[PDB]
């Protein structure tokens, strides 16, 4: 019961399955295709405080994957090294044949802790999250992703670190990695551009922490 | 089937002197052909097989080569005993055609 | 290394038919990847293939004698034979024995027979 | 017969796909360089149709999923191809 | 019929370095389908003392070390060239010794097939030992 | 054609199958509880004919999987439509 | 060469492959179906004592499976643990993607010890064990199965603990476990009601062992 | 319309493929005994061509692999079946 | 893209894709057939010394595998174990379902150390390594294989071990191996045959280690 798009010299129609069209002529297997596409192009915001709470833990549900033929470049992907508080893992390990999505502008890496309450991360809108040319319904551990949705039809980067913590609750926070020991607070209003620019004019001016402790740093609020 | 052509007919070589045959095919054969000496009241003796192999226990002046439609069979120098008829064969299609045989001569 | 002995009656009359066992000794005939074959020599003249038997039992026969021949094998004895039929004197011949093989190392080298000498006549 | 109601639509899409000794694994391209590129518009209305299309068939496509037993589906296609067929000529 | 000869040897002062050579023939080629090869000192008044052997290549091409010289001596070859050296570092006047090369080999069996050797765990060949002498 | 020759037979069956925000994988049931359910009778000794049926269909089953390297079939059902298709429209 | 039924608004019919039936249409896939049907919907006995007699051990041979859309409710599902005598396993882990039959009414769990003189157990009358949606010519460690066949066509728990010795050889013994010192005798008369009735009898009036060692029952052979 | 430029060709086959209790994997036979054999030789250049042609097919082969995902392609012929209906009944 | 060769009672043709022939019935997948070839067939060397100079090592690129439903016999297989000089593991093990090519004359066991450039061995010409009934674009450890290319088209052993060094290398050397302590230096003229006739008459003949040492021998030139 999957709907397919009809490409015409018209516009996009969907094919029915009551209806039988007799001029939508298919010629070979080439004219089907799978094609991958991110949520972003909807306008959801893409920042780390927000995406994270599309995101959630379940048990006693499977995951499963679907192929893509094509697919969008993405401005935002995100790859999660999430533990337990007990050091243990929360993501499985990516399986053999996942890799990570070939196209990201800029990578969201994060890295913490937090409690992890099922077995599997699943998208809570039903979207997938979208590996090389595989859809999957849950998060790999290690593995960069980009958020989407595929439609099946008829045809005729710089890496931006965060730590965090509280990771699969309600209430978590996030700091943006400058050096080991340097951090700035985050927030949702900073774009990625932004937290670029803030690493050059910190680490170009020299204003990190120099003796063993941790130099945490606040955005002005204006 | 594949006829093959072998030529000269007859050659007369004084002993100590080589000697040279030639055989055709009409179809490709690639290396897939075989040289047999024979003397009355013998079965025929290999000599070489795949176009250039020599057969256990044949002497270094015997020597053939050839691809495709063009082979041949070189002795280096005629020796008693190396007076006889010799036969290609190709063993590339399966008719197992065989030439006229060549009647060296003293 | 397999050595293949010719027997068979000498002499036959026309229109009898040709009877030809090969002795199969020093291997055996169910070997895997080799033919059974026979050849006549037709005296004063070239060789001509008659046909195989393989392994598996299976024949082919030169389009020319197909309709006389008829090869067959018995691989309890190691024994295969030619069973030519309606003789004339035009069939006089040494008759002989081979073994070929499929295997690309041995594919140019034939295991010949002594080869037996049969006359066809009145 | 596709109603966009998104919030808001990318109008356009850069993609990407998977289409003399280059073509020996040993010699050929690691991974990362096996793909092409390029950009297209939303020439009649098809890009903003098509991100609804994707956002629809959602529902159906993780339904299916639920029922089935295959880890990995490569096969969707493949069913409406001989589906198609069926149709036609059953 | 295997011989192997001594070199690098004579005078070097203590806190210093030096490499020893021994290159040989006779055998099939000492890198590989050849035994491996040990160095062994003798002090004068002493007995002999094992340093350590490098191994052949198709046994690996390890070296094995005797205790007293471990992080101090190095037992290498250059490949094809039969040559064995031995890279002595930290010198104390207490290495000064003979330094003999020794092997394992020798003709084995033959066939009117071919020509053998033994390559052994023990040592039949000797070198004639160079003399290192460390002191102030 | 299927004549059921076992010493007895169940004549019914009770069967399961697989068929707002319950679509999303995060809020559905889980795995136990997306079956259906139900019973059928033997409607014109449909049920000990399908018990025939699947008796008989075994070997052939058996054979098939020898032969194949496949871990896991999947596809029986979809080589089946497309012989059907090439039988009548070759 | 796997035939397949047909359903007719007169019989059940089987396909032939030489005879092309001009009015069998087919109008899509979702028309044609696998079912998984249970053995003891034949009358096969499915006490443990004679069950496990149809099922030995092999070696040389691959397992594999096939799928099911649908099946049959199982009275009886048997699900293994047997170990051999150094403590070593018998039956392999089952496999990412094979989980237990859904509909089992009584379970029959069977723990202990034998010979498994192959590698995987299969069935001897050539049936499949059936997983959820998975038949499969072996058995799985832990994993509950039942015993079945599959057909293909065009369509238009109580849980029950044994202990067993000898499990993979002619002459076994079995016992049905009350508690973990409590033991009865089992037979091949009892059915899986009989067993649940003493299992209350016995527990409720509390003829069960007090002290450390093992109490066995024999039932009266009337 | 195949020309065999090998340096040479082994002008026959020998192959093997995979064709009462014995259909049951508990008695029936390992794995190394599921094989058939026999013998086939150049009738009409066959063979010959027939090296030739897998010897052209690899290109192709190669690149497709390539591009997909799967870690095994059990689907080339069914593929082949599918587009060749399409091709006549589209 | 890929081409099909089709049989006819003429010879055998190409199938195109553009032209359509109507006359070139298909009546079941049943026609369809996947046939794997050996290279040997077209005179390539067999010999281990040149064997292995068509392999190499490569990585970034995953391995692949194909089926075949027929094949040729080998007269020459080959089985690898290759370490690196650290003692580790050069090749991958193989994965369930690869088993080795059924029906080899003569298997030529290679086993040795050497670099190991990548993560898995590729065919520098683009063929395959033929498993049981399936085709790979990479060598597995311990599994005997046959090289070999894949022709898609419509119908109507005795063991030889050797020893190397540098197996991964332009310039490396092989053993025949007779005995634990005893081999003889590996040369290309060798043939199999020649080998099986060397171990015969060394090991008939004792001319073979009786000390604790390797005897090595070097075949005569002539
Ligand atoms: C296909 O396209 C449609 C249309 O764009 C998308 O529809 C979106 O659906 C999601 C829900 O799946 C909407 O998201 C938010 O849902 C919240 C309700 O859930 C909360 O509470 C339950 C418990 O009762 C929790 O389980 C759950 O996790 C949530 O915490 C609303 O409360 C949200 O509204 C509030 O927040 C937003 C923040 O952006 C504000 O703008 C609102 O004014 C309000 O304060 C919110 O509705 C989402 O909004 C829907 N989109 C639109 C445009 O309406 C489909 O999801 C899409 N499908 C796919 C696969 O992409
Ligand atoms: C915040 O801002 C800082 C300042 O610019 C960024 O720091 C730079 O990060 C990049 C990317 O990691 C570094 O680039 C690469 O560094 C490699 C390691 O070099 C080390 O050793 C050399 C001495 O040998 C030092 O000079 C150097 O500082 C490092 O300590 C190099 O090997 C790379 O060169 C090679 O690879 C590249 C491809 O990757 C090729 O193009 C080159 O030709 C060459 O083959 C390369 O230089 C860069 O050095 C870092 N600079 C400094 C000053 O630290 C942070 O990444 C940024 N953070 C965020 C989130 O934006
Ligand atoms: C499809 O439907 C048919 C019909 O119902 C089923 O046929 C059954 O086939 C099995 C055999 O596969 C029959 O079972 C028994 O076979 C025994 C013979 O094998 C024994 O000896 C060999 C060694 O020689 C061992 O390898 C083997 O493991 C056994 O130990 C017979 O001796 C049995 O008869 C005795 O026991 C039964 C117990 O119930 C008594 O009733 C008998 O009177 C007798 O004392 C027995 O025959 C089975 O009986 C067949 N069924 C029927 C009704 O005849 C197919 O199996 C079924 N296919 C599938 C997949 O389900
Ligand atoms: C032989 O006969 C005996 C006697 O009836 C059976 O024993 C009963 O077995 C059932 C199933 O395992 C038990 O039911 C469940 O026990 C859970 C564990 O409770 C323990 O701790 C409490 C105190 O907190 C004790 O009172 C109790 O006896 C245990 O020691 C409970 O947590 C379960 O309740 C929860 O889950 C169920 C769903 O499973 C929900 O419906 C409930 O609302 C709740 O959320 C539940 O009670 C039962 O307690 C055992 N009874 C006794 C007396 O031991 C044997 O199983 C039977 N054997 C066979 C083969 O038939
Ligand atoms: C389908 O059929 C065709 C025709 O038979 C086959 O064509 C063969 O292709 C291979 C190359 O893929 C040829 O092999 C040799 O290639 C060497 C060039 O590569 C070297 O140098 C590069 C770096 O520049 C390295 O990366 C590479 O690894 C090599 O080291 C040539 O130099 C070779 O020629 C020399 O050696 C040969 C040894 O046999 C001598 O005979 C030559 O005279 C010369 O001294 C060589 O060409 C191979 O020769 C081609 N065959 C034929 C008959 O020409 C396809 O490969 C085949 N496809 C499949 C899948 O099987
Ligand atoms: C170089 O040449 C030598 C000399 O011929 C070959 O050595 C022979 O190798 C074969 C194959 O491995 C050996 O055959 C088998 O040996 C098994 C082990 O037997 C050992 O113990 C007995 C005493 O109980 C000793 O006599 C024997 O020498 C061994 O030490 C036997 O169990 C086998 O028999 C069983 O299995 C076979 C099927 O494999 C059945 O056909 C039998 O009926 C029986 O059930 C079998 O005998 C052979 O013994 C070796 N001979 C010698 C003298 O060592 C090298 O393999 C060869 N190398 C190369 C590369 O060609
Ligand atoms: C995260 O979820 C928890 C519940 O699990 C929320 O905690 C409750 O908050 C309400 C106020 O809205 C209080 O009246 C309850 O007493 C709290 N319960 C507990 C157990 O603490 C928490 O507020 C949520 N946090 C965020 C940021 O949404
Ligand atoms: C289980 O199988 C064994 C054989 O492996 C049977 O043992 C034989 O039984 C016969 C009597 O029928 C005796 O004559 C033999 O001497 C026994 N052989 C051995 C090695 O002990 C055993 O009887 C079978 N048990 C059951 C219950 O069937
Ligand atoms: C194996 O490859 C190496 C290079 O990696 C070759 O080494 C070079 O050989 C040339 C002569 O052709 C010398 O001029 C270079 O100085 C060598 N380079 C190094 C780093 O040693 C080597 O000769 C090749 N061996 C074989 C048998 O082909
Ligand atoms: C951060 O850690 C890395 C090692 O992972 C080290 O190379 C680098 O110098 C460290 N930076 C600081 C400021 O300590
Ligand atoms: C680190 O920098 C601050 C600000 O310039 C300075 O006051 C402090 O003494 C520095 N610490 C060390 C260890 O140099
Ligand atoms: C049986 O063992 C369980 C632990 O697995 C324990 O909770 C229970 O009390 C034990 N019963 C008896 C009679 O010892
Ligand atoms: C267990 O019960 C029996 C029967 O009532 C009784 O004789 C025995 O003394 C009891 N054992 C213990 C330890 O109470
Ligand atoms: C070689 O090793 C095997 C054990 O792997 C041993 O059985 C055999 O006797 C050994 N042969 C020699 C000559 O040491
Ligand atoms: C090994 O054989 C050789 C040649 O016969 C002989 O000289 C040598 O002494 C033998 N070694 C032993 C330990 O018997």
């Amino acid at each position: 019961s999957i709907p397919l798009g009809v490409i015409h010299n018209s516009t996009l129609q969907v094919s029915d399955v009551d209806k039988l069209v007799c001029r939508d002529k298919l010629s070979s297997t080439n004219q089907l295709r799978s094609v991958g596409l991110n949520l972003e192009g909807n306008g959801v915001a893409t920042d780390v405080p927000s995406v994270t709470k599309r995101w959630g833990f379940r048990s006693g549900v499977p995951p499963k994957v679907v192929n893509y033929e094509a697919g969008e470049w993405a401005e935002n992907c995100y790859n999660l090294e999430i533990k337990k508080p007990d050091g243990s893992e929360c993501l499985p390990a990516a399986p053999d044949g996942i890799r990570g999505f070939p196209r990201c502008r800029y990578v969201h890496k994060v890295s913490g802790t937090g409690p992890c309450a099922g077995d599997f991360a699943f998208h809570k809108e039903g979207a997938f999250f979208l590996y090389d040319r595989l859809a999957s319904t849950v998060i790999y551990r290690g593995t960069t992703f980009a958020e989407g949705v595929v439609a099946f039809l008829i045809l005729p980067s710089t890496t931006i670190r965060y730590q965090a913590t509280g990771f699969g609750t309600n209430e978590t926070e996030y700091l943006f990695e400058v050096d080991n020991l340097t951090y700035v607070q985050l927030e949702s209003r900073f774009t990625p551009q932004f937290l670029l620019q803030l690493n050059e004019t910190i680490y170009a001016s020299g204003k990190r922490s120099n003796t063993t402790g941790k130099l945490i740093w606040k955005v002005n609020p204006e | 089937e594949i006829v093959m052509t072998q030529s000269p007919a007859t050659l007369p070589v004084s002993p100590g002197e080589g000697a040279t045959l030639s055989c055709r095919a009409s179809q490709s054969v690639f290396t897939n052909l075989a040289w047999y000496q024979q003397k009355p009241g013998q079965a025929p003796r290999l000599l070489i097989y795949d176009a250039s192999t020599r057969a256990t226990g044949i002497p270094a002046r015997f020597s053939g080569s050839g691809s495709g439609t063009e082979f041949t069979l070189t002795i280096s120098s005629l020796q008693s005993e190396d007076f006889a008829v010799y036969y290609c064969q190709q063993y590339n299609n399966w008719p197992r055609t065989y030439g006229q045989g060549t009647r060296v001569e003293v | 290394q397999v050595q293949l002995h010719e027997s068979g009656p000498g002499l036959v009359k026309p229109s009898q038919t040709l009877s030809l066992t090969c002795t199969v000794s020093g291997g055996s005939i169910n070997s895997a990847g080799y033919y059974w074959t026979w050849i006549r020599q037709h005296p004063g003249k070239g060789l001509e293939w008659i046909g195989y038997i393989d392994y598996t039992g299976r024949t082919y026969y030169n389009p020319s004698l197909e309709s006389r021949v008829i090869i067959s094998i018995d691989t309890s004895k190691n024994h295969f034979s030619l069973r030519l039929t309606s003789v004339s004197a035009a069939d006089t011949a040494v008759y002989y024995c081979a073994r070929e093989s499929s295997w690309v190392s041995e594919l140019g080298r034939d295991n010949w027979g002594q080869g037996t000498l049969v006359t066809v006549s009145s | 017969v596709i109603v966009n109601a998104q919030p808001k639509c990318n109008p356009n899409l850069h993609y990407w796909t998977t289409q003399g000794l280059a073509w020996i694994p040993y010699f050929g391209p690691a991974a990362e360089g096996i793909y092409t590129e390029g950009l297209m518009h939303n020439q009649d209305g098809l890009i903003c149709g098509l991100r609804q299309l994707a956002n629809e068939t959602t529902q159906a496509l993780q339904l299916f999923l639920r029922a089935t037993t295959e880890l990995r589906t490569f096969s969707i296609l493949n069913r409406k191809a001989i589906d198609f067929l069926l149709q036609r000529w059953g | 019929e295997v011989q192997l000869v001594e070199s690098g040897g004579g005078l070097v002062k203590p806190g210093g370095s030096l490499r020893l050579s021994c290159t040989g023939s006779g055998g099939t080629g000492f890198t590989f389908k050849y035994a491996g090869m040990s160095w062994v000192r003798q002090a004068p008044g002493k007995g002999p003392e094992w340093i350590g052997r490098i191994k052949s290549r198709i046994d690996g091409g390890t070296t094995d070390y005797a205790a007293p010289v471990k992080d101090r001596f190095i037992v290498s070859r250059d490949d094809s060239r039969n040559t064995l050296y031995l890279q002595m570092n930290s010198l104390k006047t207490e290495d000064t010794a003979v330094y003999y090369c020794a092997t394992g080999s020798g003709k084995g069996p033959s066939a009117s097939f071919g020509e053998s050797y033994y390559y052994y765990d023990f040592i039949n060949v000797w070198g004639k030992g160079t003399t290192v002498t460390v002191s102030s």
